[PDB]
């Protein structure tokens, strides 16, 4: 059997070669690719019959800037800031065979997150910093469950027992020590926490809430949008 | 040179100081709430000679504010490392000598850690006391751990010609090291170069409060404070963030010592700053895992509020971590999760994450074509590291494909051109190829041929480290056990192995051998022409009219005619030796080109204005047999 093979060198160094044996490898890999392909539809049919959940969450950095400088004692004054989006979604519809019971979930969510991290690092030893923190989260998904039993159809819509909320700007500060992560508790003086709800539906109520501390006259402290875990939110409270 | 103006001390003394510093990070508005840490140390300044300083310290206890008190007080406790922290300075002694009082030079011993180095530097900068001058405004270039700084000098209280209370005040925006240190950045965030306004958004300045004495020029008390203010995202540009760093030094005792000796170590170090990596104990990385556990919980918890926060904090801790620990723990992250691992790797601005992409690929068990493609595309990345070399070694041993091994050769070439230092990993690879080749060069045909080609690529490093592979290739050359393809591979191996004398002798041996095959002898002749000798060329000349395979003789005669035909630098140098060898010998006349091996060449020399004449060389080898009608072998 004649054997022929071709190789190529650029500047002396090579980049591969071709031969009849390479052709046989190509044929066998094409065969194996076909054999992998052929069983795929059965596998996906099986998995959809068994039912599962799928999640698509891209916590993508849109703004990052990090840095640190030396200190007069020789410590690591770390400072950075970040703004991130994580536009994910939760889906996955389970199918019950010979039961005709469908369970449907699809709840996309949007989240604008921003942090500034400040403080000191003691390298390999410890750390002491402060965290300015702002969240802006919204979500809108629907729940339904269709079941068929003895020709008795039903469309079951489960209600999220939590107040499904649409507008939220959360502004919070944190102290995260070497082995701990703590929230800075809000001021209790002039603790203005109000909630106004409207009876739009006999099961759901349209609520707007504002929780803050009225420390404007307080010195060494910023205004109402700051100086506390300020919480101005829009929700829908199920009546229970 | 030790000027008397800077004599802020006394020879043959042991000043016992207490260094206590409090670091607090937080806000005064919310009842002055801030994370606070206390450090304490017993420093033993030892000054037997002017401008000769000897430093032993210990009793370094650190505590942290975990709770506060309703009266505003706080609570401190020991950590798990302050004891081991003590081990840092329970062992190390510092010597230093400072000429004219500004050439800060130290003598470290046993590779003192960089953080220890910089902490000592900060202590010294707190301990540096300017020479006396009768001027209320004395600004100059003073070296600190933060660089040359334009620091003034104003005496608040001077008794006669001797100052007692001195306030060393200075603004931090004026030193050399004002640039933000280049830190790990996510390459995916396209925000670049916006640091300047933020640096403007930063304010900080230092003031030290020094108490002296006109008896021994000794320092009784030192009070130093640093205050940064962060302006933006508050209101009326006054309620922003505040940072205080307060340190104090009390002179406790100064016994007389008697030692007329100052030792110096092997290192003569200035008051610069060196690169220091964000370092963290690996143990906390374990919480990382349970942190991902939270994520595992959260999807069932169906909560998305507090997710990006942990993501960033976790990758932050990551950039506080190391390499080998991460490669140890990564299989755990793989078995527990995968898309999250993708997120972390892609949102990682560290070389180690790219390094670990390779384990990711080999643990997902991806398609061989794709892994070889990525192998190539990362193989072109410059500045190789031993780690990358180790992963590529692993996946070469696991797959043993073509593109992988080519990437091995090229990356090793890159590191060889990059780092002249040849380490153990090169030896490991050389041993692996020793066990791959044995000594008879037996085994597969394509596999072993590829082995021979890659070692032909790496022969330079092979010779520079391990000539035993050279012995193996030579003994395989002077062996008939393998096929002709193996012999030709051995011949092409010597491309950048620079055959000086022994390989030339072996080639002449296997060429003048009449039993050697025609193709083998043609290859030996073609490659012997690289750097032959007048003796070898002459002997080949006399043997030519007597060798078999008249097609080989015609090929050689055509080659010599081509050599004598062209005129250049090296070809004329070779023609000189050819004429020196053509004294008592002749060559057969070439006939035909369709049935015998033929050699053709062409040269194009072009003259550039004020540059070197570029020469392009084209070669053609048309090997023919008396029973063929088409070119059986044609290498161009």
């Amino acid at each position: 059997v004649p054997e022929a093979r071709a190789y190529l060198r650029i500047l002396g160094e090579e980049l591969g070669f071709a031969s009849l044996h390479d052709l046989q490898l190509l044929g066998k890999l094409l065969l194996m690719g076909a054999r992998t392909l052929q069983g795929i539809p059965q596998m996906i049919g099986e998995v959809i019959r068994k039912g599962s959940k799928n999640d698509f969450f891209l916590h993508y950095i849109f703004m990052e800037n990090a840095f640190e400088l030396p200190t007069g004692a020789g410590l690591q004054l770390q400072i950075s800031s970040s703004g991130v989006i994580a536009p994910g979604a939760k889906a996955g519809v389970k199918l019950e065979v010979a039961n005709m019971q469908a369970e449907l979930v699809a709840k996309p969510s949007v989240s604008v997150e921003f942090v500034t991290n400040m403080g000191i690092i003691i390298p390999d030893f410890a750390r002491s910093g402060v965290q300015m923190n702002t969240n802006f989260f919204h979500e809108s998904g629907l729940e339904a469950h269709v079941a068929l039993k003895a020709g008795k159809l039903k469309f079951i819509i489960p209600s999220p027992k939590r107040p499904v909320k649409l507008l939220s700007g959360g502004n919070t500060l944190h102290l995260v020590s070497t082995t701990k992560t703590e929230v800075i508790p809000p001021l209790i003086e002039n603790r203005q926490s109000w909630s106004v709800c409207k009876q739009v539906f006999p099961g759901l109520n349209y609520c707007t809430s504002g929780a803050y501390s009225n420390a404007s006259s307080t010195d060494s402290a910023s205004y109402y949008p700051l100086t506390g875990d300020t919480r101005l939110e829009l929700e829908l409270r199920p009546t229970g | 040179v030790c000027p008397k103006d800077a004599t802020r001390f006394k020879h043959l003394r042991k000043y016992t100081y207490n260094y206590e510093a409090e670091s607090s990070s937080g806000v005064p508005g919310t009842a002055d709430s801030r994370s606070a840490t206390r450090i304490n140390c017993k420093v033993e300044l030892e000054v037997p000679q002017l401008c000769s300083f000897i430093l032993k310290t210990s009793q370094c206890t650190l505590k942290e504010v975990y709770g506060f008190n309703p009266e505003g007080k706080a609570l401190l406790k020991k950590t798990k490392n302050s004891e081991e922290f003590a081990a840092a300075m329970s062992r190390y002694e510092l010597k230093l000598a400072i000429p004219e009082g500004k050439q800060v030079f130290l003598y470290p011993e046993k590779d003192e850690p960089t953080y220890i180095l910089n902490i000592k530097r900060g202590i010294i900068s707190a301990l540096l006391v300017p020479p006396e001058t009768e001027e209320a405004k004395q600004v100059l270039f003073l070296d600190t751990v933060y660089g040359n700084c334009s620091t003034h000098f104003t005496v608040k209280t001077r008794k006669g010609n001797v100052a007692t209370e001195i306030s060393t005040e200075r603004d931090l925006g004026q030193c050399d090291r004002f640039k933000p240190i280049r830190t790990g950045i996510s390459p995916l965030a396209l925000i670049k170069g916006m640091t300047r306004p933020l640096s403007t958004l930063i304010s900080s300045s230092q003031s030290c409060q020094y108490t002296l004495d006109a008896k021994r020029k000794h320092v009784a008390e030192a009070i130093c404070k640093e205050q940064h203010l962060f302006l933006p995202f508050s209101y009326k540009n006054k309620y922003g963030m505040v940072a205080q760093v307060t340190q104090t030094l009390k002179l406790e005792d100064t016994p007389k010592i008697n030692s007329r000796f100052f030792g110096e170590g092997t290192k003569k170090m200035g008051l610069a700053f060196e690169s220091t990596k964000s370092t963290s104990p690996p143990k906390q990385a374990e919480a990382v895992l349970k942190t991902l556990q939270e994520l595992k919980k959260l999807t069932i918890s169906e909560q998305n509020i507090q997710r990006a926060n942990l993501f960033n904090k976790l990758v932050t801790e990551l950039r506080g971590l190391s390499d080998e620990a991460v490669t140890s723990l990564l299989p755990q992250l793989i078995e527990v999760s995968s898309p999250i691992t993708l997120q972390a790797l892609v949102q990682c601005g560290q070389p180690q994450c790219s390094t670990h992409i390779l384990q990711w690929l080999k643990r997902v068990h991806a398609n061989p074509l794709l892994i070889d493609v990525v192998t190539y595309l990362v193989a072109l990345i410059p500045e190789p590291s031993a780690q990358q070399l180790r992963e590529i070694f692993n996946m070469a041993r696991d797959q043993r494909s073509r593109a992988t091994l080519y990437a091995l050769s090229h990356a090793v070439n890159n590191y060889h051109k990059t780092n002249p230092t040849g380490t153990q990993e090169l030896l490991d690879i050389a041993n692996y190829l020793m066990e791959q080749i044995q000594d008879d060069c037996t085994g597969d045909e394509d596999y072993t041929y590829l082995i021979l080609r890659v070692i032909g690529n790496m022969g330079q490093t092979m010779e520079q480290l391990t000539p035993e592979l050279k012995s193996s290739i030579l003994k395989c050359v002077q062996s008939t056990k393998p096929s002709l393809m193996i012999q030709k591979a051995a011949i092409q191996a010597l491309r950048k192995m620079e055959p000086k004398d022994k390989d030339q002798e072996v080639l002449l041996q296997t060429f003048l051998d009449d039993a050697s095959p025609g193709d083998k002898r043609l290859a030996a002749y073609l490659m012997l022409m690289r750097s032959p000798s007048q003796a070898d060329i002459n002997k080949i000349v006399q043997i030519l009219p007597w060798e078999q395979n008249e097609q080989v003789k015609n090929f050689v005669a055509s080659h010599i005619a081509n050599i004598l035909n062209s005129e250049e630098l090296d070809i004329q140098d070779l023609k000189k030796l050819v004429k020196e060898a053509l004294k008592e010998s002749q060559l057969p006349t070439v006939m035909d080109f369709r049935k015998f091996s033929r050699n053709y060449q062409l040269y194009k020399s072009v003259s550039l204005p004020s540059l070197d004449p570029a020469s392009a060389k084209i070669e053609g080898n048309l090997i023919f047999d008396p029973n063929n009608y088409l070119p059986k072998e044609s290498m161009l």
